RNA sequence: UCGUUGCGGGUCCGCUUACCCGCCGCAAGGCGGGGACAGCGGCAGGCGGGCUGUUCGGCUGGGGCGGCACACCCCUGAAAAGAUAUCGGGGGUGCCCAAAGCUCGGCUCAGGCGGGUCAGAAAUCCGCCGUAGAGUGUAAGGGCAAAAGCCGGGCUGACUGGGCCCUUGAACGCAAGGGGCCCAGGCGGGAAACCGGGGCCUAGAGAACGCUCGUGCCCCCACCAGUGGGGGCCGGGCAUGACAGAAAAGUUACCCUAGGAAUAACCGGCUCGUCGCGGGUGAGAGUCCCCAUCGACCCCGCGGUUUGGUACCCAGACGUCGUCUCUUCCCAUCCUGGCGGUGCAGCAGCCGCCAAGGGUGGGGCUGCCCGCCCAUUAAAGGGGAACGUGAGAUGGGU
RNA sequence: UGAAUCCUGGCCACUGGCGGUACGUGAACCCCGGGUACAACCGGGCGAAGCGCCGCUGAAGGCCGGGGGUAACUGACCCU
RNA sequence: AGACCAAUCAAGCCCGGUGAUAGCUGGUUCCCCCCGAAGCGGGUCUCAGCCCGGCCUCCCCGGAGGCGGCCGGCGGGGUAGAGUACUGAUCGGGGCCCCGGUCAAACUCCGAACCUGCCAGCGCCGUAGAAGGGGGGAGGCGGGGGCGGUGGGGUAAGCCUCCGCUCCGAGACGGGAACAACCGAGACCGGGGUUAAGGCCCCCAAGUGCGGGCUUAGUGU
RNA sequence: CACGGGCCGGGGAGUUCACGGCCGUGGCGAGCCUAAGGGGUUCAACCCCGGAGGCGUAGGGAAACCGACAGCCCGCAGCGGGGCAACCCGCGAGGGGCGGGGUCUUAAAGGGCCCGUAGUCACGGCCGUGAGACCAGAAACCGGGCGAUCUAGCCCUGGGCAGG
RNA sequence: CUCGGCUUAGUUUUGCCGGGGGAACGCGCCGGCCACUGGCCGGCAAGGCUAAGCACGUCCCGAGUCCGAUAGCGCACUAGUA
RNA sequence: GCGGGGAAAGGAAACAUCUUAGUACCCGCAGGAAGGGAAGCCAACAGGGACCCCCUGAGUAGGGGCGACCGAAAGGGGGAUA
RNA sequence: GCCCCUAACCCGGCCAUAGGCGCCGGUGCUACACCCGGUCUCAUCAGAACCCGGAAGUUAAGGCCGGCGCCGCGCUCGGGAGUACUGGGCUCCGCGAGGGCCCGGGAAACCGGCGUGCUGGGAGGGGGC
């Protein structure tokens, strides 16, 4: 059978955690404000998967282009296309590489 | 799975939330005078096959929960989809 | 049923000229009977393969039967970015819930232990332990402990009008559906923060035309105005499950057309599960004694002599079973030659080895092949050759 | 159906045919009511055949099993 | 007997509609030069067709960056292995626990090689024009070979169905005894030279070459 | 061991129109072109007339109805300045972006479409759709006519069948 | 006017044929994209004729970037012949 | 040329409404042409002024499984003019 | 007002080197607690809790600090081990499934050893400007 495509069909791994990351996440990322120009590393958090973007944006890296009420629009790409995440800060983190 | 009778709901017209009475939709009785139904009536005069498809095979088995709601103040009737399921008991 | 359909009398009775049926007459017309019925025309309902047109989907280890791998969702396959198929494996979906939805607060679950009238394994009570071993509607996977679970309070945001983004649909075109972040209007919970545009997350989903409903101090309808009616734009619904959407049953051996080795049947090719043949092992039998003769339970092989798997070649065509005729080849040897063993006294028998020069026949039964049987015999072996041989036959079967 | 000869059993549930009291349903026509300065339009009544319903028909198309057990295969038993 | 109706019958013949239609089949006519594919994804009464994308070609606008490679900085992952700790299976010893042992596509504390995102550099490409965009025309939408994922399935298959590099299709040539895809290698024409694979007793160009050892089976070459 | 051709000569297949897209050129240019037709001609040629009409110049909206730019920034070419050069600097058509405007929806915000110039007529080419549509190919279906010298059936009228 | 049918772009609105019904009169009647009402506008059906300017090609005349005896009409010829 | 009767194949990638097409074909009837022709018209409050044929309006209005496809008229320019 | 140093307290970050069991201590002017009552705000069956008002007592417990043993845990430590596995090339072995070689990377369990919260801001306390 071809493969099913739900918004997370291939999410066992990836959403899995240890043991000794179980229960409720620090909430250090909740206190960086992002700037326009920023970069910053789309890490989801299993805990807050309904805010969460897609699998295929796991581990990639964006710029941050503004701000939408509490979201931070990010821009991003997969291959060669120009993606937009809408994403809250509970799913980034600052990328310190450039 | 069961509704009540009357919920408190915003009312466009009001521009306010007021009570809503809550029934069941029902669909009107299709008129002759209707464009379609004139048009039907024209092409099934005369000699031929039976002009237009008659659906045969069907696959729904609920229908969408169509409900009206009418502002207790003002009369303005909504009408809103509970969505595919069996029919809701008023309560 | 409308008309033909008329004249009297009180829907009914009668009448004859209509009309119809026969007789006579060239015709003219007469006779008899029926009779405003019938018959005939229009319209309407029923029965109506008597006749006319059509449809009888797809995938598919050939077609068919089956299944739905045909629209969706979870895990695995999947090879630590993304993507990823098979009639691959384990399962589920076409719902359900006015609370199983929203918010606030309090509590802690399964289970175990100690004490406690009824009371008990288990009820209510007091305390200790208890990483979630519970619960969370529903598949699977994930998440969750002053909670996402349980209990209670207050509610309806399962809201109105809009925008942007993600996925379905990777990079890379492209529905519906689903999810996220927001702006405005008006609310609910809460001290507030904050949350609420259904269900903790990933499934439960439907174009055009047509109809219907809601909405607007709304737009239009042919010179002008008015009344009834109709149409329009925006939004919800009624459905196509073959789920990116025709309205649809068989049969053909009486069959026909266009093609196809993209695809079966015979032969051939590959493979050898099956079939035939060989070997290792030796529990056990054999008076004792594994191996004279066997050979459980298991294992390693060979042949292409049955049967299948596959679908590589051959559809403008390789004549489909058996038999007859005739030639040759293999040996894994039935007899004939040589040799050995024996549970070989002789007569016989059984087993192994070398050996393919010759032989291996005549009949009964069945279309057979095969198989069984009869009387003989040294014995009356088995296989290959386009299942040798139909431009040689035969034609019993298919 | 297929000379002649001896015979031709049970079943009308189904598929048909045919007949029938009532009742339900059942088209146009017609009638009533509403709407329309008139119509379109809308509701109702009446209501044929037929269907539903009731019977008849197998030398109409045809069909003709069981469950069992009991019983000293069952003559017989309950029937279902 | 679906017999026969002028050699014609499961519906005659003649002429006409009519050049019926045909996703199917056959054929499709001169030369040179430049570039140069595909059999993948989605939808389709779709599976021998067709449309939208990927792959090709040509023209134009645009204007300076680009990325099949590598190093580094900052990140992501959960495979191989490992383990038997969650979910399960599983053999023993000892007293529901402890110890040793056997396993896991639908188990995971650990966890590579590897792949992948951003930045900096190296490398190469680019102003004789990167990125990006517009217009025309398509072919094609049957693939196949080798190697690797014990890929997954199957007794196996020159078997079915996926993932990647390369080659054949569409690629001459040398070696392989012949032989599309195995090894070497990429061909404008003529000549000379040197090598690759492979070979050097004869067939056949080059060694009856060199040292040591083994084989008696013509095993093998 | 897939199918076609015995040989030779001659014949034998992307056409035309209409419409649409696009290209290469030519004319004119906020305009471009005439159609039918009319006059003349050395008479289908040619010269002249014919602007009806079509396309463009303004869009938005179902409709009623309403109805539009030089402001700013980046910047290629080009130009000017500097520099031995490398390069730097300024202006900067065309290009890109923002703003502003016309209109629809909404209560609004937001959002959709459009706006600061180029069209048109022609010739040649490519392609699409229809027309037979590159050439050849069904089995079929319908219309009007012909046939019972054969054969099937029956009717009218003749002939025939040794011998036992 | 109504019902059935063929046809037409004619659509609650084209034309006609058939079944049934069926006016008025110039103070009247007909049309102005559903029907009716009012206004306004335009007309007078159910009777007959009519040149010119337009289709065609047996036939005649002329022309041709047409074909040239397997071409061009089936026929260049004792061809619609044998 | 005029009146009447009147298909199918094919297309819609199946097919029935539909188209093909009022066509092929059939029956009847004329002329050198035929038919049409002299407002119970079109328009829109401004005006045209019998008819036919050509260019256009225009593949616009509209018809239609609102699919394939089908498809005017008024008006304007001409031939001719009664 | 300012810079510096510094316990127990308040607000945090990472979220076991921080957890769990047991043992031995230190801490009390201030701070933290236990504690004392229920008029008021507030709450329940219950002033237990929450909330309010307070200060007699107590370091008994909680908190914070120090030390030891065990379990658990962590480590860019040693062995395991360049092992298992792996990217690339091969006319190299094997009948074959498979293995070998060269170039480049490189674990895990387990054993031993070590470690058992670190740290940001404020209050209070000390110093100086
Ligand atoms: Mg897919
Ligand atoms: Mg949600
Ligand atoms: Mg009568
Ligand atoms: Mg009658
Ligand atoms: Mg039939
Ligand atoms: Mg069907
Ligand atoms: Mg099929
Ligand atoms: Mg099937
Ligand atoms: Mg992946
Ligand atoms: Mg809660
Ligand atoms: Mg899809
Ligand atoms: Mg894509
Ligand atoms: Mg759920
Ligand atoms: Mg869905
Ligand atoms: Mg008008
Ligand atoms: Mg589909
Ligand atoms: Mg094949
Ligand atoms: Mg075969
Ligand atoms: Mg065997
Ligand atoms: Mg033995
Ligand atoms: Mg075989
Ligand atoms: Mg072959
Ligand atoms: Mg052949
Ligand atoms: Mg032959
Ligand atoms: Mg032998
Ligand atoms: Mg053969
Ligand atoms: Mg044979
Ligand atoms: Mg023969
Ligand atoms: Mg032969
Ligand atoms: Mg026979
Ligand atoms: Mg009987
Ligand atoms: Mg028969
Ligand atoms: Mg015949
Ligand atoms: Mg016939
Ligand atoms: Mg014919
Ligand atoms: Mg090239
Ligand atoms: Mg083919
Ligand atoms: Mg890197
Ligand atoms: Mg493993
Ligand atoms: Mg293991
Ligand atoms: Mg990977
Ligand atoms: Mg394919
Ligand atoms: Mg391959
Ligand atoms: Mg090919
Ligand atoms: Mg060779
Ligand atoms: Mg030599
Ligand atoms: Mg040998
Ligand atoms: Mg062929
Ligand atoms: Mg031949
Ligand atoms: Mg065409
Ligand atoms: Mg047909
Ligand atoms: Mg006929
Ligand atoms: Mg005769
Ligand atoms: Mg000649
Ligand atoms: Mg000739
Ligand atoms: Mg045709
Ligand atoms: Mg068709
Ligand atoms: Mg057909
Ligand atoms: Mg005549
Ligand atoms: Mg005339
Ligand atoms: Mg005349
Ligand atoms: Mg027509
Ligand atoms: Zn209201």
């Amino acid at each position: 059978v071809k493969r099913t495509h739900g918004y997370r069909y291939k999410s066992r791994k990836l959403l899995s955690k240890a043991p000794r990351e179980r229960g409720m996440s620090g909430l250090s990322r909740l206190l960086y404000e992002y700037k326009p120009g920023d970069k910053v590393v789309i890490d989801i958090d299993p805990t807050f998967i309904s805010t969460a973007p897609h699998r295929r944006y796991q581990g990639k890296v964006g710029v941050v282009i503004g701000t939408r009420g509490r979201a931070y629009v990010i821009e991003t790409y997969i291959g060669d296309k120009k993606k937009i995440i809408i994403t809250t800060p509970e799913h980034l983190r600052p990328h310190l590489g450039g | 799975m069961k509704f009540p009778k009357s919920v408190n709901m915003y009312c466009p017209r009001c521009n306010t939330y007021t009570q809503h009475s809550v029934s069941n939709y029902h669909g009107g009785q299709r008129r002759s005078l209707a464009e379609g139904q004139r048009r039907y009536e024209r092409k099934l005069k005369g000699y031929g096959s039976t002009p237009k498809p008659k659906q045969k095979r069907f696959a729904k088995v609920n229908k969408k929960v169509t409900l009206v709601f009418t502002c207790t103040k003002c009369g303005y009737k909504i009408v809103k989809s509970l969505g595919r399921m069996k029919k809701v008991e008023l309560v």
